[PDB]
């Protein structure tokens, strides 16, 4: 058997796909050393994060690295990957405590963008697993980033709000996703769970996501959140991107919209107002 | 025209460090030279001031360590577009 989300992705697996798409990840430190993205993900120079909140906080390694770690491997994972192939490029904008800056966010977005100047590769997909709330400035910054021809995808957000009032999740030049879970319902995360409204462009599978663990070298863990819903679709992106490499930011959004699963959700779970506004897509592969 | 931002949910603003947004084709020399001339304007005002970072390459601009006192100023800077004070991102 395989896991609930590779097999949901799965039109009713490719061992090499999205390799001609280079993935800039911008999240916690990594582990770059674990046997499921090992030689897979190149940790850049750069780092950008604000200091760790407390008396005394201790930087262990196998938790600072634990949000990045999974990320990286539900995109290209050697085991549980979506895009096998893919090459990824990470920087450091999250802190120990998954906190960033937008300052540091903009410093990371206009670095991916000097680097693909200096050296230009295939197609980038950028992907952002973070939110704050509202910002002209990370909205224009990621606009300016989608408009030079790149690539970018965010969570929606874990608030159970509308999507709208955060950011980089209301930017849209992005494409911005919300999670589902097992059954292909909303996902609930303690009291909140995934955002949702007219900034949202699809959902993917959030919730259970076997993934690469840093508390060892060849360890798994499940983890939930839209930043696991996001990393599904740069996934998916970069196999349709790597398939189809002249595909335009417009072309690629309508082929996630037509290879969707469609009106599988309960509109229901969102707030009255939010269910026609909601797109009820879930994303999938091609055949 | 130049306007100032920030972040709506207040426990999530970082007061003291702004983004100083300049006009879409506002080149290096002149997002540097617009930098400096912060400096010295609040440097006349008994104002200290750390210019962080100087974008290029998507948005002009840079990024300024200094007090809030100093925006009605910094808003009057030429090729100034808009201002926002930095807030705080989280992992999803």
């Amino acid at each position: 058997s395989i896991p609930w989300n590779l097999e949901r992705i799965t039109p009713p697996q490719p061992p090499d796909g999205g390799s001609l798409v280079e993935v800039y990840l911008l999240d916690t430190s990594i582990q770059s050393d674990h046997r499921e993205i090992e030689g897979r993900v190149m940790v850049t120079d750069f780092e950008n994060v604000p200091e760790e909140d407390g008396t005394r906080f201790h930087r262990q390694a196998s938790k600072c690295d634990s949000h990045g770690t999974h990320l990286a491997g539900v995109v290209s994972g050697r085991d549980a990957g979506v895009a096998k192939g893919a090459s990824m490029r990470s920087l450091r904008v999250l802190n120990c405590q998954g906190k960033g800056t937008v300052s540091g966010t903009l410093i990371g977005l206009e670095f991916i963008r000097k680097s693909q100047l200096v050296q230009p590769v295939g197609p980038l997909v950028v992907l952002l697993p973070l939110a704050g709330g509202y910002s002209r400035v990370l909205n224009a910054a990621c606009q300016r980033l989608a408009r030079a021809g790149v690539v970018l995808v965010t969570a929606a957000g874990n608030f159970r709000d509308d999507a709208c009032l955060y950011s980089p999740a209301s930017a849209p030049e992005v494409i911005t996703v919300g999670a589902t879970n097992a059954q292909d319902q909303p996902v609930t995360l303690g009291t909140l769970g995934t955002n949702f409204g007219r900034c949202v462009d699809l959902f993917a599978p959030g919730e259970d996501i076997i993934g690469a663990s840093s508390d060892c070298s060849t360890c798994f863990v499940s983890q939930s959140g839209t930043s696991q819903a996001a990393a599904h679709v740069a996934g998916i992106a970069a196999m349709m991107l790597s398939a189809e490499p002249e595909l335009t930011l417009a072309e690629l959004r309508q082929r996630l919209i037509h290879f969707s699963a469609k009106d599988v959700i309960n509109e229901a779970w969102f707030p009255e107002d939010q269910r026609v506004l909601t797109p009820n897509l879930v994303a999938a592969l091609p055949p | 025209t130049a306007t100032f931002h920030r972040c709506a949910k207040d426990p999530w603003r970082l007061p003291g460090t702004y983004v100083v947004v300049l006009k879409e084709e506002t080149h290096l020399s002149q997002s540097e030279r617009t930098a400096r001339r912060l400096q010295a304007q609040a440097a006349r005002r008994g104002y200290l001031t750390k210019i962080l970072h100087v974008f290029h390459g998507l948005l002009p601009g840079f990024l300024v360590k200094m007090s809030g006192d100093l925006l009605e100023l910094a808003l009057k800077l030429p090729h100034v577009d808009y201002i926002e004070e930095d807030s705080s991102v989280f992992a999803q």
